[PDB]
């Protein structure tokens, strides 16, 4: 029962609850960390800005695992059908952590373009019979 | 990681098939080496007589002395090899030289010390026992014996075994304590065999030999305690009868009888049960390269074996071609390689050397 | 030569006498 | 578009692209015999292959995209491949070609094949070791010599040698089935020689923990953990008991050297006890589990026949069980923290993660055990196949739960069922 | 025509590769049998140790003490096999026991009945 | 000389027979028993109910041999071809034993559409030499 | 292991002595 992210203002970051932190021991926290934080990118790709930093993590070399997503690659992309098959094959690649355990059976991520501007990423889990109820929310806007 | 063999001179680097060994019932490690090089070339630098040191990544693995060097052409191919051993190896095959053969008083650390004085190897004593380290009455040596003979002759009588140490010296080696590596079937195995024959383990082991009366002793001893000594060890994996009796190999007491009794069933022990297993990677999972004398928990339960516990025996690194890296680990029952002081896991000095013996790296009272 | 290696590198356990 | 890069090199796919591999099997026909065994160890790799054509109107520009794709394929490492067919994927190059038929004269076709790039129990007792050699050295470090006529004398010399009786009425327990004589003529001569053994620290912090690991030598499996809580409680009741009486007018009369050289004899004591408990729960465990793994899984048929403690079987009893060695190890910490500080507290603070780790992780195995709601009350045997696939392991369904009866598994409450 | 081996408790009837030897050249006759099993099973009525005989058919052939029991497997190969003596090769290894070591006026047979009283094997004339 | 089942009211128990329970030696019994007892569906198949339950028998574990039959599974079908081969093809994994042992030679099985609504299947078994001439019933219904 | 398995086996025509 970790900490829980709560978006707002298009960011995320932890929340209080009553006393302290609010919890959360479901899939949520591990998807919205393994989706949203940027990973090593590779040798040969090139990055989106004009800059040659890959960003990752210190812990990358202590952790068994790259930790996040390659999402950041499409920062600055136009609206044509190469960037969407990337978007899918990113998420894919990011989240087949889960299925190559046993605590998803099958994912499935379909992008689209919608309401122009808009990347809209879907993705279906299929959670196993004995795995505990996800959270809920949606992101949030203020001031 | 890779392999230089600093030579007289120079260093040498890219090699084309690579197999070094290591064992702990060895006195020594041998190393070969291929070379391809032009046909014309001068390969001076590695010849027989050579002081050579093989350095592993940025580590030492074997120093000593060059021994063959075979060169082959026919009309389809061409091959050269490099051959070499430690230079603890320089006491195998060189007869001891020593102004009095005899030792009147002295313990086995100082025997060895005076005997590898003249070659330039340094002996290293690890062992802190209290009976291990007991003086000889006498030792005499049989004249044109091997400086490894004498020695291994001493270790056997009392119980230690002695070993090549990874720069060179001499060591009387101590078993591991502490589990420090994992092997399992399911992870990091290429391929296993598991080996377990009976056709040397006995039930009983007996020896009997001559008492001490040779000065001192034999204004003491009386005549039928001269020719009457014996001593036994039982061992409990053989239910039938299979006894067996060893005529001892010097002057012998009752406590002595059961130390080379009990180190012959160890022995036997270590000898009869074997495990073999080819691993992926030269170095360990901490980082550091696969040597002799570790204690690894064995977790083989897919093949049905009941072990769990065992201790490295053999290291052999390869780098062929068809291989790629691989290091063939044998290993054996850590209770064949122990002296017989000590046991696998009657008073106030009793309790105290318990305690400094289950807690090695405290200074004991001595 | 797996046996006629072991003779020219020690053997602290003897083969024979 | 039939468009793929390999390093973030482009090419254009051509006629030919697979993928192939499977389970390997071993095969083994028995002779003399219509039957024949098949086993199935691992998966095999996949030799994935492909063509690609590159093609320019520029007639020089086909060359430098040639001499790339060149470069790009005999290079160090593994790099990513982006394919219609694969899609994005590490793999290492086997092997290329550039067959142009000198006719075509913009036209380049490789062939490649890749594969892909290769990507607790048994450290208690060590730390055990440690533990009690750091509590040794903090004993011997800390003891200091006092007076031979005094009070303080008196009062070092009554404590140590109820501590020693302490050891002597478990040594006591334990011969009544075994032999104990010659530990206990130890403990009768060490308690014989107390006035040698308080002015020489070393000797008695050494004999006092090889008298504990002779105790511990005798205790089996079955034993070890009610002696070592035996030994915990009467120790424990002493350092409360000279513990509590902190600031009083009647205990101003005492010496402090002799006040410090007793708190830091009773710590060490009741920690060493408490570091051997828990070292014998965790073989508790050990011996409990392979226990479980002696009995077979496979469907045999019955043949004619011829010829842990109870504490650590249910799961409530585990959870108690840990909840009260990870409060008593926290405090034994916090007094640590003071009297025998360094080391001490450093060396059980690691302990008790170790052990606590291995007590949740196999003592009540929640990988692989879930959690069912029974609609009406089964025999054991068939909740569990039912459940599982196979009834062998029908004792440990109805024990692990706390079932008295097996055959009447209660109804409408959650079951734990290991898979 | 089957070979089973009555091995401590039950018998054993199918094997994957057998072969026997005696001759009159020796005092023992050795056989070397292949077993095949799934990864995981119990292999414990082949043990060192265990008291076997070998029966070809309905008549025996060996009788004695099972020896060694090899156990390997590869990336793509699974090999296990078991040897074993005869109770005649239990004096081969094992040392004589006797009080007196002269025999003053015995013959052949009489020694050997008294050198093989231990161990359990028979004399034969 | 086992017990009989006998089949009243589409269920089979055993009945008496003027002493004791009425006895049967021959093929009958077996074929009604390793018939109509649901034994374990694999992981992969997929079941009749809303349910995640699989059928069997307890002492399955105990006998060297699955005990019954998978017809369990066309509980609810429609009228298609695809569960006449269904049906067709469990009737022969579950009768095979007989033909992998000695104790008949050959079977036949097809499978129709009789009046609407109506699975028939006709099994033919061919006994061998030296069995004993099989019991034969007709299922009866009473009250 | 021809020869290898003779040793172990009985021999009562002795190799040596």
């Amino acid at each position: 029962t970790d900490l829980a992210i709560i978006w707002t203002n298009g960011r995320g970051d932890i929340a209080q609850d009553g006393i302290d932190m609010l919890t959360d021991d479901s899939l949520t926290t591990d998807v919205t960390i393994s989706l949203f934080t940027d990973r090593r990118a590779l040798d040969s790709d090139t990055l989106p800005d004009g800059s040659d930093d890959r960003r990752g993590w210190w812990g990358d070399s202590y952790r068994d695992r790259p930790i996040g997503s390659r999402l950041w690659l499409l920062s600055r992309e136009k609206a044509t059908p190469d960037t969407l098959e990337r978007a899918r094959g990113y998420a894919e690649e990011a989240l087949e952590w889960l299925k190559t355990a046993g605590r998803v059976s099958a994912i499935n991520v379909r992008a689209e373009q919608l309401h122009q501007g808009w990347l809209y990423l879907y993705i279906a889990l299929t959670l196993p019979d004995g795995s505990v109820i996800p959270y809920e929310f949606k992101a949030a806007f203020n001031g | 990681n890779t392999v230089t063999l600093r030579a007289d001179g120079r260093l040498f680097t890219g090699w084309t098939s690579v197999s070094v060994t290591r064992s702990i019932e060895s006195v020594a490690g041998y190393f070969e080496l291929g070379v391809n090089v032009p046909p014309g070339t001068d390969l001076s630098g590695l010849a027989p007589g050579k002081k050579f040191t093989l350095e592993i990544g940025g580590q030492i693995v074997c120093t000593g002395y060059i021994d063959s060097r075979r060169r082959q052409m026919t009309a389809d191919s061409m091959k050269i090899t490099v051959a070499g051993r430690d230079k603890t190896a320089d006491l195998i095959d060189c007869a001891a030289v020593y102004s009095g053969g005899q030792w009147k008083n002295r313990t086995l650390e100082q025997i060895a010390r005076d005997l590898c004085a003249p070659y330039g190897v340094t002996v290293r004593w690890e062992l802190s026992d209290k009976e291990s380290s007991a003086a000889f009455p006498g030792f005499t040596l049989d004249h044109s014996e091997t400086v490894y003979e004498a020695l291994v002759r001493a270790s056997r009588a009392r119980g230690v075994l002695m070993t090549s140490n990874a720069a060179g010296e001499l060591v009387f080696s101590r078993a591991a304590s502490t589990a420090t590596d994992e092997l399992v079937l399911g992870e990091n195995l290429l391929t296993l065999d598991f080996e377990e024959d009976f056709r040397d383990r006995f039930s009983e082991y007996t020896v009997k030999g001559y008492a001490r009366a040779n000065g001192a002793e034999g204004d003491d001893i009386d005549a039928k305690s001269i020719v009457s000594r014996k001593g036994t060890a039982t061992d409990s994996d053989v239910t039938r009868y299979r006894p067996m009796i060893i005529i001892a190999d010097s002057k012998i007491t009752a406590k002595d009888a059961q130390a080379r009794a009990l180190r012959e069933q160890r022995r036997r022990l270590a000898k009869s049960i074997t495990f073999e297993a080819e691993i992926d990677g030269w170095t360990r999972k901490d980082g550091q390269l696969w040597m002799p004398n570790l204690l690894v928990t064995i977790d083989a339960s897919k093949y049905a074996i009941k072990t769990t516990e065992l201790l490295v025996s053999k290291v052999t690194l390869i780098l062929n071609d068809q291989d790629g890296l691989k290091t063939r680990v044998s290993l054996a029952p850590r209770e064949g390689f122990l002296v017989p002081v000590e046991s696998d896991r009657g008073g106030i000095d009793a309790l105290v050397e318990d305690y400094y013996r289950r807690h090695p790296e405290k200074t004991p009272p001595w | 030569d797996g046996m006629g290696l072991n003779i020219y590198a020690g053997d602290n356990y003897i083969t024979g006498w | 578009t039939g468009k793929g890069t390999f390093r973030n090199v482009p090419f254009l796919v051509i006629e030919e692209q697979k993928q192939a591999g499977g389970r390997r099997l071993v095969k083994r026909e028995y002779p003399l015999r219509d039957t024949g065994g098949v086993n199935d160890l691992g998966k095999k790799l996949r030799s994935r292959t492909f063509s690609a054509c590159i093609l320019n109107s520029n007639a020089e520009t086909a060359r430098d995209e040639a001499g790339a794709l060149m470069d790009a394929l005999d290079a160090p490492g593994s790099g990513e491949l982006v394919h219609p067919d694969f899609g994005t994927v590490d793999v290492m190059v086997d092997s290329w070609e550039c067959r142009t038929k000198a006719d075509e004269l913009n036209y380049y076709a490789f062939t490649v094949t890749v594969y892909p790039s290769l990507q607790t129990s048994a450290a208690v007792p060590a730390q055990a070791v440690a533990v009690t050699g750091s509590l040794g050295d903090t004993l011997s470090s800390v003891w200091q010599t006092v007076k031979d006529g005094t009070a303080a004398a008196t009062a070092v010399m009554e404590a140590v040698t109820g501590v020693i009786d302490d050891i002597s009425d478990a040594v006591d327990n334990l011969g009544v089935t075994q032999t104990v004589s010659g530990l206990m003529g130890s403990l009768s001569a060490m308690k014989g020689s107390v006035t040698s053994l308080i002015n020489q620290p070393a000797m008695l912090a050494s004999s006092l923990m090889g008298a504990l690991s002779g105790v511990s030598s005798l205790c089996d499996t079955r034993t070890a953990f009610s002696t070592w809580n035996r030994l915990a409680q009467r120790f424990e009741r002493r350092h409360a008991a000279t513990a509590g009486r902190q600031g009083t007018i009647t205990t101003s009369y005492n010496s402090p050297v002799a006040e410090k050289n007793i708190a830091t004899l009773n710590y060490v004591m009741l920690a060493a006890a408490q570091t051997y408990r828990a070292e014998a729960a965790s073989q508790a465990l050990t011996a409990a589990l392979d226990f479980s793994r002696r009995m077979d899984n496979a469907a045999r048929a019955p043949v004619l026949d011829a010829p842990t403690p109870p504490v650590f079987e249910s799961v409530s009893d585990i959870e108690k069980t840990t909840a009260m060695l990870g409060a008593a190890l926290d405090s034994v910490i916090l007094t640590a923290s003071e009297q025998g500080f360094s080391t001490d507290s450093v060396q059980l603070t690691q302990l008790r993660l170790l052990v606590v780790a291995d007590l949740e992780k196999r003592g009540l195995q929640l990988a692989g055990s879930e959690s069912h709601h029974l609609p009406e009350t089964l025999p054991a045997m068939v909740a569990l196949y039912r459940f599982t696939g196979n009834s062998r392991n029908w004792q440990r369904l109805a024990r692990r739960n706390g079932i008295s009866n097996p055959l009447f598994v209660p109804g409408g409450v959650s079951i734990e069922v290991i898979n």
